[PDB]
C-alpha cells in the first residue's frame, strides 16, 4: 500500500501500463490524483497501472441492472427520475433517468397513461438500457409486472399499498389511487 | 449606502496615521531562509476538497466546489474567487472590494489552469474559493498553495503540484533578495515579486512583480531563488496530503 | 411571470373603435378619468387614483451638507418605483427601462422647471441644508403614470410642512412638530404631465389611455404645463412621426386639462385643512 | 426516503450521530489567533465553525446621539461554507443573521455604547465585528453570538488624548484597556418537527426536514433578549418552558467554558 | 478563434522566422502616433498601432492629497473599453479588461521613481494635483497593452499643469492664485515613464507585437515594463497555459532592447512635433 | 366542527372543520372543500351550499360559492384560450393559470396531416380539458369525444374579449338569470362565456357591443337606475 | 531589429489621381426615383406615396423595366450557385451552424457534407455523433450554396470532393463587393500557391499540392518558398483592398508582380501600398483599353 | 459674458439663424461594418453599427417579424472639464439609448432582416453643447456606410429662445444658463418629427418659433451631411471602376 501525489512518476512504459487517473510522458508514467495506486496484472504479465481515491471509488450501473429512483417531473411523453439505489449500495452522485410512454409495460399497449402509472414523489426501480451520449441520460424501463412503483404516498400525506396491477389504496381512508404498480 | 448590509458610519479611519513613531524596522536575518508551514488538507466537511496552510501570520483556508454543470469548447473551466477577511491587514476595507482582489484572482487562475487539467471535466466549472483571515507576508503564493491543495483534496486530475514563494527586495546600499518576508518587511521593501511553479517538469505557471526599481539580473537571481524555495518546500505539502488519505482510509 | 398576451380580435376592435371615436368605458377622447385625490394622517402621504391606477407619494426631509458648486441652495432627489402589485411584469431589476424614462422625465419636468424654491431651504450656507426627497410608489397599474405620478408628487410638495428651526451665527436648532408649527414648503408654480397616445402613425390621438390602449399604440407624447400657459417639457417616445400642428393641437388641450386638475388640487388641499381644522386626519376631493 | 429513516430514531430517543435529543455537539473555541485583528475568537460545533474578527476605527458620530460608538456587524456565508450559496453579493440568511445579531447586540446591551466616546461631538469608536461562517452544518447563529462574545471579550484598546494646540488626538498603542461588557448572551436553538419534537442544536439536514425553527438567547440573570420564532407547526407555553429551561443550561456551560479559556491566556 | 491547422502554419512559420505579414519575431509594425488630440484636456494622445486604435486623456485636477503621502500627488487610471472594440463587450463584459489594465497601470507607478509627483504638491495635506488618466478603446487588433503605455507617456509627455499658488488666510479662508499665462505651464518629466512589452510565446520561439491570430496560438505571455534606461519595473505573466524557466530570461533580454528602441523613437517623434508647431492642423479621425 | 346542516347557507372561513351525518351513504367534498379524516375542512370562505340528487342514494354534494378571478385548469371545463406560440405539431394557448396549455393540430373537427386547420398565433379558442390535474400541465381539445365541435374551434372575429369574475359566470349561465334574458330583447347579440372569467361578445355594431360589455362586467350590483338607463340606452342606439 | 514610429498624414481625397468623372446615377436615402406607370422595385428601394424613394446608398441600375440600387457595403445575400468560404460556430444535433459575412447564421445540413471517398448509402446515427470528431467547431469549409429561405439563411451544401473542408493555409477578410461576380472563383496561380475567392469576403490562400476532400489532414511543414508567396499575396489583397479596388486573378497576380522589389514587409506602408495599386490599376486599365 | 448681443451677434460669433461647421467623415474603423465620426463644432461625437447579424445567447428575444435594434450610448469621462466617472449604467446614458433606439427603430426599416441584431454604438469624445443630435447624425452616417436600408437620413438639431429670438444648434454656455432648450430629430424629406425632447420654462405662444427654427436648422445639417455622402460615394464609385 502506498498514497501518490499529482506529480510523481511510477514506471516506465516498460514496466506497466496508464489505466486511469494517469498520464504519460517522456518514458514515465506520472500520476495524476492523491490517492491509492495499483497495478494489476494480467495473464499477459504486462501491469496496469492506476490510482483511485476510494472515497467514491467508482460505480456503473449496466444495461442488464436493477435500479430505483424517484419521480420528480412528469409528462404526457415521459417522467424523469433521479437515481438514488444501483441494486442496494446508494450513490451519493445521484444520476439522473427518464421512462418513456410506451417502455412502461411488457404489453406496449399505447393505451397506457402516465397519470396512472406514475406521479411526482414516489419512488420506482426499473432496468437501463441506454447510457445516454451529451447528458448521460439513463433510460429506464418497467416491462416487467415484478417492476414500478414500490411505495408512493396519498393524496396528501399517507403511504399506500399494492393492491393491484393498476389500483393503490390508503389503509386509513379508502381511495383507488392508478398506478403500474410492482409485482 | 448599501442596502444589503448594516447601516455603519460614512467613513472611518484607522487610528494608527494618528500615530507617532517610528515603527520598528526587522533588522537583519538569513535571507535564504523559509518560515515555519503548516499545510494540512482535509480540514473543511461541506466541501468537496478543502486545504489550510499557515506560514507566520498568514493564515489561508480553499475550497473546492466540485464539477457543476454550466475537444476546445466543451473543455472545462475553474473560477476563484480570492477573498481577504476585512479582519486581516492593517486597515480595513469593505468586503467587496474590486481592486487588488480580483488581480489576485486573475493570478490564481492563470497558476492553476495549466497545472489542472480540465479535458477530463467539460462541461463543468470548478469554483475554487479562497480566503485570507490574516496578511503576514506572501499572501497569493499561500493562496496558490492552498487550491492546489483543495484541488489535489477533492479528486480533480493534475499533472503536477503548483508551489508558490514570494520575493522582495531589501532597500539598503546592497540589495539583497529577502525570500518569504513579513508583511514588514514587505511594506518597508523596494521590489516585490511572485513566483508559482510545478517543480515536477519544471516549469512555471504563473508569476507577477513590481519594483520601485530593480534590472535584468536582478530579477533573474530573485526568479531562481523563488524557484529554489518552491523545490524546498513540496515535501511539506506532500505529506500533507498523504496524511489526509491515511485518514479518509482510515474513516472507512 | 408575465403579462398575458393580447389577440388580434381586441386589437382589431380597439383601432375600429377608435376610427369610429369610441373609447371603451364610455368617454371621449379629450376626456380624463374621475382622478381622486385622498390624504393621509403624515403631512407628505397623498394617494391619488385615476380610475383604476393607484399612485401613493411620501415627501420625506433631512439635513446634510451640500454640494460645493451650490453651497447655498438645497437638494431634492425623487424616486418612482414599480410595486409588484402594479402588474406582474414588474419584477425588481427587470423592467428598467420604463424606470429610468419615468424617473428622467420627472426630475426634468419638476426639478428644471424650478417649481420649488431650493434657496429658501437653506439652514447654514456651506455647512448644512436640507434635503426633500419624495418617493412615489406605484401600486395599481391601468394606463396612465406620469400624469398620476406627477399630481401625486405635486399634492405631496404641497401637503408637506418641515419642521421650523431657528439659527443664530452658527447655532443652529431644530424644534419638533408638537414644540412648534411645521413650516410648509415654498412653491411658485405647479406643474403636472398630460399625456397623448397616437394610433395609425399618428392619425389618431387620445387622452388618458387604459393598459391595452398602451399595448396598442405606436407613440406617446408627454407635455407638462402650468396654469399659466408654460410648456415645461415635451417627450415623444415610442418612435412615431409626428407633425407641428400635432404638437400645437396636444398643447392648446393640455392647458385647459392642467388648468382644471389644478383647480381640483387647490380644493383637495383647502378640503384637507379645513377637515383638520375641526378634528380628522384625512381630505378627499373627486373629479 | 430521509424523513422516514428520521423518525425511526427520533422515536428510539435518539439521532442517527449519537445525540440524545438535548445535548449538543463538542463546542471549542480559540482566542487571539489573529494578530492583524483587534480582537479574534474562533468558535466550532463539531463541524459548524465561525470566526469573528473585531477592528477599531474612528468616526463621527449622529446628530441625535454624539456619545454612541457604533458596533456594525456582518455576517459572510461564503460559497467555501456550503453549496448552497454563490459567489457574489450577500443572500438572504447572511443578511438575516446580520440583523439578528444587530438586534442581540442592542437589546442585551451587553456593551455601552456611552464607552466609546473620547470627543463627544467629535470623535466616537466604531468596532467593526465581522463574522465569517466556514462550515455550515446547522446552528450558525448560536456559533456566531458566542464567537461575537468571545472576541468582543478578547478585545483590548488602546488610548488616546486630545491636544488643544494641534486641535488633534494622539494614540497610545502601547498602553491598552479591556471592554467592559455587562451581559453574556447565550443563544440556544431548535427545531420543531411535526406537533410536539423539538431537537435541540440541529445540524443541517435536521433543518432541512424540519416543520419549524426557533431560537432563544438568555442573559445571565434570568432574562431573554431575543425569540426568534420564524414560522413553524405551532407551539404552546408547555413546549417553550422546556426550552427556557435548556437555555439556561446551555448559557451556564459555555460561560463556564469561556471563563476557563480567558483564564488560560 | 480560428482552427488547427492554421495554426500549425503559423507556428512552423514562427519556428521558420517569418510570419502572415512577411515579418520576423523582433519587429513591432508602423504605430502612427498623435498627440493633442482633444482639447478640453490638459493632456492627450492617440495610438493606432496596426488595427488598434487607442485615445488618452489626461486631466490635472486639484485634491486632497493621500494622508499617507502628503509631500506629494497621484495618479488614478479608468479604462473605458468601449463596445465599439468587439460587440462582445457592453455595459457589464467589459469591466474586467478594463479592471486588468487599470491595475497593471498602477502596478506600473507604483515606483516613486517614473513621475516625480513632488513636483505635483501645492500644500501638503491641503491641496495637491491629481492626474487622472482616462483610456478609451476603439479597436481590440493585438499588443494592446504596450499601445496602452505608448499612449500613457504621449499623453504625460503632452501635458501642461497650470501654476497655482494657494495661499492661506486665518478664519478658514482659501484663495487660489493663477498665472494667466497658458504658455507658462509647467510639464512633468518622462524620463522614466516606461513602455510595455508583450512577448508571446508560441512554438519554442518568443515573439512581439502579437497579433490575434498569433495570441490564440500561444500559451503564455510574459509582459515586461522598461524605461528608456533599461531597468524592469514590471514582469508580469498572462496565459492559460505554463512557462519555462529558462525562457524567462530571453524574454526578459527582448524586451529590454526591445524597450530600448521604442522609447527612442517615441522620444524623437515628439520632440519633432513639438517642434512643428500648430502648422500641423492636428489631423485626427478626419 | 358542528351542523353541517346548520351552516349550509352561512358564510364559512378557512380552518373550519364541519361534519355530516351517517350504514352511512357516500358524498363528494367540493371544490373548496378537503376531507380531513371523516371531516370536511374548508380552505375557502364561502356561503357554503349544498346538492342533492333527485334520488336518493346518492347521498349529497357540498361547496362554497367563492368569488375570485385566477382560474385553475379543471378537467371538464369549457374555457377560452389565446394562442400563445406553436411547437411543430402542437401549439400552446393560453388560459389565465399556472403554466400555458396544449393542443393538437389533428383534434379540431376534421383534420390530419394533409389537412391542417387554420390556427394563428394570436387567434382565440373555446375548448374543454382533458387531462387537467397539478402534476402534469393541462393539454385541451376542441372536440368532443365522439368526433364533432359541438360548438368547439376557433371563436372568429369582430367582436370583444373582456374578463370578469368568475363567480360572475357560475350566476349568468344559470338558467334562472334576469338580464342575459332582458338582453335579448333589446338588441340581438352572441357572446361565448368561458369559464376561466373571459367572455367573449359580438353584435351588428360597436356601440352596442361596448354597452353591453359593460352592463355584464357590471351586473353583478348593478342598481335598478343604472339598469333602465342603460336599457333605455341600447333601445336608443 | 527594426522599429519605426510616424506621424498620421492627411489624406488626399476625390481621387483626382484618375479624373474620371463617372457616368452614373447616384442616390442617397429619400431621393426620389423616377416615378412613371408601373416600374417594379428591387433591393434598394421602397414605395411612398407613388413615389419611389431610395433607401441605400449607391447606383441606380434600371433593368429593362426593374429598379434597384447597388449599394457599395452590404453583408453577403444569398444566390443559388455561389460558391463561399465559411468558418464553423456550432453543432447543433441535427446539423451544423456556420458563419459567413451574412446577415443570419448560415446552415450545412448534415445531409449535404460529403462522406470520406464515396462511402455513400445513408446518414445514422453513428454519423450524427461523427458529426463533430470530423469538423471541428471553428474549422473552415469552402461549399457552394443550395438554396435560401424565406427567413433569410442560406442551406449550402457539397456538390463534389473539390469542395468541402479546407487545409492550413491562410485567410483573409474583406467585403463582398469587392469580388467580381465571375466563374472559377478556385485559382491556381503559377506563383507557386492557389486562392480561393468567395462571393463573400472570405478569401483563402492555400499551397497548391502535385498529386490532385479535405478527410485528412496533412499537417505538414511548407517549404519557405511557398509561404513568403502567401504572406506576400495576404498583404497585396490587403493593399488592394485598401485602395477599393475589385479582385480577381489578373489583379493578385499583377500586384504580386509589383511587389517583388519592395520586400515581403514594407509594401503595407501607405505610400508603398499606394504606387503598387496605381501600377495595378493603370497598367490593367491600358492593357485591357 | 452674454449670450445675445444687442446687435445680433453671440458669443462664438455666429448669428441666431446659423450654426458651427460640423466637419464629418466615413469609414473610420474598418474592424466594422459600418463607422463614422463627426465634430459639430468642438463636439466628437464617434459611431458604429455592427451590422444585423446573428443573435447569440438568443434568451427567446430575437424577433420574428422584424429586427432587433441595440443602441449603446456612452460620454468618456474626460468630456466636460468636470471629470466623471460611471459613463455606463447611469440613468441618462440609458435614456439616451431608449431615444437613439426608438429613432432608429423607426427609421432604419427593420421589416427586411427579421431575427438579427443592428448593434449602434455611440461614444462621446468632447461635449461643448447639442450632444444628442451630433450622436444622431454620426450614428446616421454609421447606418448608411453599412449599407443598411433607411428612409431618410434622420437629421437632428437643437433650438433655444433668448431675448423673445429664438438660437440654433445651441452651445454649452447658453446651455447652461437654464433657457429652454428644444432638441428633435426629423426625416427631412416627409417633414416628419423622429424625436422631440425639451427642457425648460417658456410659454406656448414661443412654440411655433424654436419648433421652425430647429427644424430649420435640421434642414441645413441635412445639406451638409448629405454633401458629404455624396462626395463619398462617388469617390467609392470611381475607385471601384
Amino acid at each position: 500500500v502506498r498514497y501518490c501525489i499529482p506529480g510523481e512518476r511510477l514506471c516506465n512504459l516498460e514496466e506497466g501500463s496508464p489505466g486511469s487517473g494517469t498520464y504519460t510522458r517522456h518514458g514515465y508514467i506520472f500520476s495524476s490524483l492523491a490517492g491509492c495506486l495499483m497495478k494489476s496484472s494480467e495473464n499477459g504479465a504486462l501491469p496496469v497501472v492506476s490510482v483511485v481515491r476510494e472515497t467514491e471509488s467508482q460505480l456503473l450501473p449496466d444495461v442488464g441492472a436493477i435500479v430505483t429512483c424517484k419521480v420528480s417531473s412528469i409528462n404526457s411523453r415521459f417522467a424523469k427520475v433521479h437515481i438514488l439505489y444501483v441494486g442496494s449500495m446508494p450513490l451519493k452522485n445521484s444520476f439522473r433517468g427518464t421512462i418513456r410512454k410506451e417502455d412502461v409495460r411488457a404489453t406496449e399497449k399505447d393505451k397506457v397513461e402516465i397519470y396512472k402509472s406514475f406521479r411526482p414523489g414516489d419512488i420506482v426501480l426499473a432496468k437501463v438500457i441506454s447510457l445516454g451520449d451529451a447528458q448521460s441520460n439513463y433510460l429506464l424501463t418497467t416491462a416487467e409486472n415484478e417492476l414500478g412503483v414500490v411505495v408512493a404516498h396519498s393524496e396528501s400525506g399517507i403511504q399506500m399499498v399494492p393492491i393491484s396491477w393498476c389500483e393503490m389504496q390508503c389503509p386509513k381512508t379508502h381511495t383507488k389511487e392508478f398506478r403500474k404498480v410492482a409485482r | 449606502g448599501d442596502h444589503r448590509r448594516i447601516r455603519g458610519p460614512e467613513e472611518s479611519q484607522p487610528p494608527q496615521l494618528y500615530a507617532a513613531d517610528e515603527e520598528e524596522a526587522p533588522g537583519t536575518r538569513d535571507p535564504t531562509r523559509l518560515r515555519p508551514v503548516y499545510a494540512r488538507a482535509g480540514l473543511l466537511s461541506q466541501a468537496k476538497g478543502s486545504a489550510y496552510l499557515e506560514a507566520g501570520g498568514t493564515k489561508v483556508l480553499c475550497a473546492v466546489s466540485g464539477p457543476r454543470q454550466a475537444p476546445a469548447a466543451l473543455r472545462g473551466r475553474l473560477l476563484c474567487d480570492f477573498r481577504r477577511a476585512p479582519f486581516a491587514g492593517r486597515r480595513r476595507r469593505a468586503p467587496p472590494g474590486g481592486c487588488e482582489e480580483r488581480e489576485l484572482a486573475l493570478a490564481l487562475q492563470e497558476a492553476l489552469e495549466p497545472a489542472v487539467r480540465l479535458g477530463r471535466y467539460p462541461r463543468a466549472q470548478l469554483e475554487v474559493s479562497a480566503l485570507l483571515l490574516e496578511d503576514g507576508g506572501s499572501a497569493l503564493a499561500a493562496a496558490l498553495t492552498a487550491a492546489a491543495l483543495a484541488l489535489a483534496d477533492a479528486g480533480v486530475e493534475m499533472y503536477d503540484l503548483v508551489v508558490g514563494c514570494g520575493l522582495s527586495l531589501a532597500p539598503g546600499p546592497a540589495p539583497t533578495w529577502l525570500l518569504d518576508p513579513t508583511r514588514l518587511e514587505e511594506e518597508r521593501a523596494a521590489a516585490g515579486l511572485t513566483v508559482a511553479l510545478m517543480p515536477v517538469l519544471n516549469q512555471v505557471a504563473g508569476l507577477l512583480g513590481s519594483g520601485e526599481g530593480g534590472l535584468t539580473e536582478s530579477w533573474a537571481e530573485a526568479v531562481r531563488l523563488g524557484l529554489e524555495g518552491c523545490q524546498r518546500l513540496y515535501p511539506v505539502l506532500q505529506q500533507s496530503l498523504v496524511r489526509a488519505a491515511r485518514r479518509r482510509g482510515a474513516a472507512a | 411571470m408575465k403579462e398575458t398576451p393580447l389577440s388580434n380580435c381586441e386589437r382589431r376592435f380597439l383601432l375600429r373603435a377608435i376610427e369610429e371615436k369610441k373609447r371603451l368605458d364610455g368617454r371621449q377622447t379629450y376626456d380624463y378619468r374621475n382622478i381622486r385625490i385622498s390624504f393621509g394622517t403624515d403631512y407628505g402621504c397623498c394617494i391619488v387614483e385615476l380610475g383604476k391606477t393607484r399612485v401613493l407619494g411620501q415627501v420625506s426631509c433631512e439635513l446634510v451638507s451640500p454640494k460645493l458648486n451650490r453651497a447655498t441652495e438645497g437638494i431634492l432627489f425623487f424616486n418612482l418605483e414599480l410595486s409588484q402589485m402594479a402588474a406582474p411584469a414588474f419584477e425588481p431589476g427587470r423592467q428598467s427601462d420604463l424606470l429610468v424614462k419615468l424617473n428622467r422625465l420627472m426630475e426634468r419636468c419638476l426639478r428644471n422647471s424650478k417649481c420649488i424654491d431650493t434657496e429658501s431651504l437653506c439652514v447654514v450656507a456651506g455647512e448644512k441644508v436640507w434635503q426633500i426627497r419624495v418617493d412615489l410608489h406605484l401600486l395599481n397599474h391601468d394606463g396612465n403614470i406620469i400624469d398620476a405620478a406627477s399630481i401625486a408628487a405635486i399634492v405631496a410638495l404641497c401637503h408637506f410642512r418641515r419642521p421650523d428651526v431657528s439659527v443664530q451665527g452658527d447655532e443652529v436648532t431644530l424644534y419638533t412638530p408638537e414644540e412648534r408649527d411645521p413650516v410648509p414648503l415654498s412653491i411658485h408654480h405647479m406643474p403636472i404631465c398630460v399625456s397623448f397616445a397616437f394610433f395609425q402613425q399618428g392619425t389618431y390621438l387620445l387622452v388618458d389611455p387604459n393598459e391595452r390602449e398602451e399595448r396598442v399604440m405606436d407613440g406617446l407624447l408627454v407635455i407638462a404645463m402650468n396654469k399659466h400657459r408654460e410648456i415645461c417639457t415635451i417627450q415623444s417616445s415610442g418612435g412615431i412621426m409626428l407633425l407641428k400642428d400635432q404638437v400645437l393641437r396636444c398643447s392648446k388641450i393640455a392647458g385647459v386639462k392642467v388648468a382644471e386638475i389644478t383647480e381640483l388640487i387647490l380644493k383637495a388641499l383647502e378640503n384637507d385643512q379645513k377637515v383638520r381644522k375641526e378634528g380628522g386626519k384625512f381630505g378627499f376631493a373627486e373629479s | 426516503e430521509p424523513l422516514e429513516y428520521y423518525r425511526r430514531f427520533l422515536k428510539e430517543n435518539c439521532r442517527p450521530d449519537g445525540r440524545e435529543l438535548g445535548e449538543f455537539r463538542t463546542t471549542t473555541v480559540n482566542i487571539g489567533s489573529i494578530s492583524t485583528a483587534d480582537g479574534s475568537a474562533l468558535v466550532k460545533l463539531g463541524n459548524t465553525t465561525v470566526i469573528c474578527g473585531v477592528k477599531a476605527e474612528f468616526a463621527a458620530p449622529s446628530t441625535d446621539a454624539p456619545d454612541k460608538g457604533y458596533v456594525v456587524p456582518n455576517v459572510d456565508l461564503p460559497p467555501l461554507c456550503s453549496s448552497r450559496f454563490r459567489s457574489g453579493p450577500p443572500g438572504e440568511e447572511a443578511q438575516v443573521a446580520s440583523q439578528f445579531i444587530a438586534d442581540v447586540i442592542e437589546n442585551s446591551q451587553i456593551i455601552q455604547k456611552e464607552d466609546l466616546c473620547i470627543s463627544p461631538g467629535k470623535l466616537v469608536w466604531v468596532l467593526y465585528c465581522d463574522l465569517i461562517c466556514l462550515d455550515y452544518d446547522g446552528n450558525i447563529l448560536d456559533a456566531c453570538t458566542f464567537a461575537l462574545l468571545a472576541a468582543l471579550k478578547n478585545v483590548q484598546l488602546p488610548e488616546v488624548t486630545i491636544n488643544e494646540e494641534t486641535a488633534l488626538a494622539e494614540v497610545n498603542l502601547k498602553k491598552k484597556s479591556y471592554l467592559n461588557i455587562r451581559t453574556h448572551p447565550v443563544a440556544t436553538s431548535f427545531a420543531v418537527f411535526d406537533d410536539t419534537l423539538l431537537i435541540v442544536d440541529p445540524t443541517g439536514e435536521e433543518e432541512h426536514l424540519a416543520t419549524g425553527t426557533l431560537t432563544i438567547v438568555m442573559d445571565e440573570e434570568g432574562k431573554l433578549c431575543c425569540l426568534h420564532k420564524p414560522g413553524g407547526s405551532g407551539l404552546t407555553g408547555a413546549k417553550l418552558q422546556d426550552c427556557m429551561s435548556r437555555a439556561v443550561t446551555r448559557h451556564k456551560e459555555v460561560k463556564k467554558l469561556m471563563d476557563e479559556v480567558i483564564k488560560s491566556m | 478563434t480560428l482552427s488547427e491547422a492554421e495554426k500549425v502554419y503559423i507556428v512552423h512559420g514562427v519556428q521558420e522566422d517569418l510570419r502572415v505579414d512577411g515579418r520576423g519575431c523582433e519587429d513591432y509594425r508602423c504605430v502612427e502616433v498623435e498627440t493633442d488630440v482633444v482639447s478640453n484636456t490638459s493632456g492627450s494622445a492617440r495610438v493606432k498601432l496596426g488595427h488598434t486604435d487607442i485615445l488618452v486623456g489626461v486631466k490635472a485636477e486639484m485634491g486632497t492629497p493621500k494622508l499617507e503621502k502628503p509631500n506629494e500627488g497621484y495618479l488614478e487610471f479608468f479604462v473605458d473599453c468601449s463596445a465599439s472594440a468587439t460587440p462582445e463587450f457592453e455595459g457589464r463584459g467589459g469591466d474586467d479588461l478594463g479592471t486588468e489594465i487599470a491595475n497593471t497601470l498602477y502596478r506600473i507607478f507604483n515606483n516613486k521613481s517614473s513621475v516625480d509627483l513632488k513636483t505635483l504638491c501645492i500644500s501638503p495635506r491641503e491641496h495637491c494635483w491629481v492626474l487622472y488618466v482616462d483610456v478609451l478603446l476603439l479597436e481590440c487588433g493585438g499588443n494592446l497593452f504596450d499601445a496602452i503605455s505608448i499612449a500613457v507617456k504621449a499623453a504625460l509627455f503632452n501635458t501642461r499643469i497650470p501654476r497655482v499658488r494657494v495661499l492661506e488666510d486665518e478664519e478658514g479662508s482659501k484663495d487660489i492664485e493663477l498665472s494667466d499665462d497658458p504658455y507658462d505651464c509647467i510639464r512633468l518629466s518622462v524620463e522614466n515613464v516606461p513602455c510595455i512589452v508583450t512577448l508571446c510565446k508560441i512554438g519554442y520561439r518568443h515573439v512581439v507585437d502579437a497579433t490575434l491570430q498569433e495570441e490564440a496560438c500561444s500559451l503564455a505571455s510574459l509582459l515586461v515594463s522598461v524605461t528608456s534606461k533599461g531597468v524592469v519595473t514590471c514582469m508580469r505573466k498572462v496565459g492559460k497555459g505554463s512557462l519555462d524557466p529558462e525562457s524567462i530570461f530571453e524574454m526578459m533580454e527582448t524586451g529590454k532592447r526591445v524597450g530600448k528602441v521604442l522609447h527612442a523613437s517615441l522620444q524623437s517623434v515628439v520632440h519633432k512635433e513639438e517642434s512643428l508647431g500648430p502648422k500641423r492642423q492636428k489631423v485626427g479621425f478626419l | 366542527a358542528r351542523a353541517a346542516r346548520t351552516v349550509l347557507g352561512q358564510v364559512v372561513l378557512p380552518g373550519e372543520e364541519l361534519l355530516l351525518p351517517e350504514s352511512r351513504v357516500r358524498v363528494v367534498c367540493g371544490p373548496g372543500l378537503r376531507r380531513c379524516g371523516d371531516r370536511l375542512l374548508v380552505t375557502k370562505c364561502g356561503r357554503l351550499r349544498h346538492k342533492e340528487p333527485g334520488s336518493g342514494s346518492g347521498g349529497g354534494v357540498y361547496w362554497v360559492d367563492s368569488q375570485q378571478k385566477r382560474y385553475v385548469p379543471v378537467k371538464g371545463d369549457h374555457v377560452i384560450g389565446i394562442v400563445t406560440a406553436k411547437s411543430g405539431d402542437i401549439f400552446k394557448v393560453d388560459v389565465g393559470g399556472s403554466e400555458p396549455a396544449s393542443l393538437s393540430y389533428l383534434s379540431f373537427e376534421g383534420a390530419t396531416k394533409r389537412n391542417r386547420p387554420n390556427v394563428q398565433v394570436g387567434d382565440l379558442i373555446y375548448g374543454q380539458f382533458v387531462v387537467a390535474n397539478k402534476d402534469m400541465e393541462p393539454e385541451m381539445v376542441c372536440i368532443d369525444s365522439c368526433g364533432r365541435a359541438n360548438g368547439m374551434g376557433v371563436i372568429g372575429q369582430d367582436g370583444l374579449l373582456f374578463k370578469v369574475t368568475l363567480g360572475l359566470i357560475r350566476k349568468l349561465l344559470a338558467p334562472d338569470c334576469e338580464i342575459i334574458q332582458e338582453v335579448g330583447k333589446l338588441h340581438p347579440l352572441e357572446i361565448v362565456f368561458g369559464m376561466n372569467g373571459r367572455i367573449w361578445v359580438k353584435a351588428k355594431t360597436i356601440q352596442q357591443t361596448l354597452i353591453l360589455a359593460n352592463i355584464l362586467e357590471a351586473c353583478e350590483h348593478m342598481t335598478s337606475d343604472q339598469r333602465k338607463q342603460i336599457f333605455s340606452r341600447l333601445a336608443e342606439s | 531589429m527594426a522599429m519605426e514610429m510616424r506621424l498620421p498624414v492627411a489624406r488626399k481625397p476625390l481621387s483626382e489621381r484618375l479624373g474620371r468623372d463617372t457616368k452614373k446615377h447616384l442616390v442617397v436615402p429619400g431621393d426620389t426615383i423616377t416615378t412613371d406607370t408601373g416600374f417594379m422595385r428591387g433591393h434598394g428601394t421602397y414605395m411612398g406615396e407613388e413615389k419611389l424613394i431610395a433607401s441605400v446608398a449607391g447606383s441606380v441600375e434600371r433593368v429593362n423595366k426593374l429598379i434597384c440600387v447597388k449599394a457599395l457595403k452590404t453583408r453577403y445575400i444569398g444566390e443559388v450557385g455561389d460558391i463561399v468560404v465559411g468558418r464553423i460556430t456550432e453543432v447543433q444535433q441535427k446539423r451544423w451552424k456556420v458563419e459567413t459575412n451574412s446577415r443570419l447564421d448560415s446552415v450545412l445540413l448534415l445531409s449535404s457534407m460529403n462522406l470520406p471517398g464515396g462511402e455513400l448509402r445513408r446518414r445514422s446515427a453513428e454519423d450524427e455523433l461523427a458529426m463533430r470528431g470530423f469538423l471541428q467547431e471553428g474549422d473552415l469549409i469552402s461549399a457552394e450554396v443550395q438554396a435560401v429561405f424565406s427567413d433569410g439563411a442560406v442551406s449550402l451544401h457539397t456538390r463534389s470532393l473539390k469542395y468541402g473542408k479546407l487545409g492550413q493555409g491562410v485567410l483573409v477578410q474583406v467585403s463582398p463587393s469587392l469580388v467580381k461576380r465571375q466563374k472559377t472563383h478556385f485559382h491556381d496561380l503559377p506563383c507557386g500557391a492557389s486562392v480561393i475567392l468567395g462571393n463573400n469576403g472570405f478569401i483563402w490562400i492555400y499551397p497548391t499540392p502535385e498529386h490532385k476532400g479535405g478527410f485528412i489532414a496533412n499537417l505538414e511543414p511548407v517549404s519557405l518558398a511557398d509561404r513568403e508567396v502567401i504572406s506576400r499575396l495576404r498583404n497585396c489583397i490587403i493593399s488592394l483592398v485598401t485602395q477599393r479596388m475589385m479582385l480577381y486573378d489578373t489583379s493578385i497576380l499583377y500586384c504580386y508582380e509589383a511587389s517583388l522589389p519592395h520586400q515581403i514587409k514594407d509594401i503595407l506602408k501607405p505610400e508603398i501600398m499606394e504606387e503598387i495599386v496605381m501600377e495595378t490599376r493603370q497598367r490593367l486599365l491600358e492593357q485591357e483599353g | 459674458l452674454e449670450l445675445l448681443s444687442d446687435q445680433g451677434y453671440r458669443v462664438d460669433g455666429r448669428r441666431a439663424g446659423e450654426l458651427r461647421k460640423i466637419q464629418a467623415r466615413m469609414g473610420v474603423f474598418a474592424q466594422a461594418d459600418g463607422s463614422a465620426y463627426i465634430e459639430q463644432g468642438n463636439t466628437k461625437a464617434l459611431a458604429v453599427v455592427y451590422g444585423p447579424h446573428e443573435i447569440r445567447g438568443s434568451r427567446a428575444r430575437a424577433l420574428p417579424d422584424r429586427a432587433l435594434v441595440n443602441c449603446q450610448y456612452s460620454s468618456a469621462t474626460f468630456s466636460t472639464g468636470e471629470r466623471k466617472r460611471r459613463p455606463h449604467g447611469d440613468r441618462k446614458s440609458c435614456e439616451m439609448g431608449l431615444q437613439l433606439r426608438q429613432t432608429f427603430e423607426a427609421a432604419i426599416l427593420t421589416q427586411l432582416h427579421p431575427r438579427s441584431q443592428i448593434d449602434i454604438y455611440v461614444q462621446v469624445l468632447q461635449a461643448d453643447g447639442g450632444t444628442y443630435a451630433a450622436c444622431v447624425n454620426a450614428a446616421t452616417l454609421a447606418v448608411l456606410d453599412a449599407g443598411i436600408p433607411m428612409r431618410d437620413f434622420v437629421c437632428a438639431c437643437s433650438a433655444g429662445f433668448v431675448d423673445g429670438t429664438a438660437l440654433a444648434d445651441l452651445s454649452h454656455v447658453e446651455e447652461a444658463a437654464g433657457g429652454p432648450q428644444l432638441a428633435l430629430a426629423l426625416l427631412p424629406a416627409s417633414g416628419q418629427i423622429a424625436l422631440l425632447e425639451m427642457d425648460a420654462r417658456l410659454h406656448e405662444d414661443h412654440l411655433e418659433r424654436v419648433l421652425e427654427a430647429a427644424a430649420q436648422a435640421a434642414r441645413d445639417v441635412h445639406t451638409l451631411l448629405d454633401r458629404v455622402v455624396r462626395q463619398h460615394v462617388r469617390e467609392a464609385s470611381i475607385l471601384l471602376g
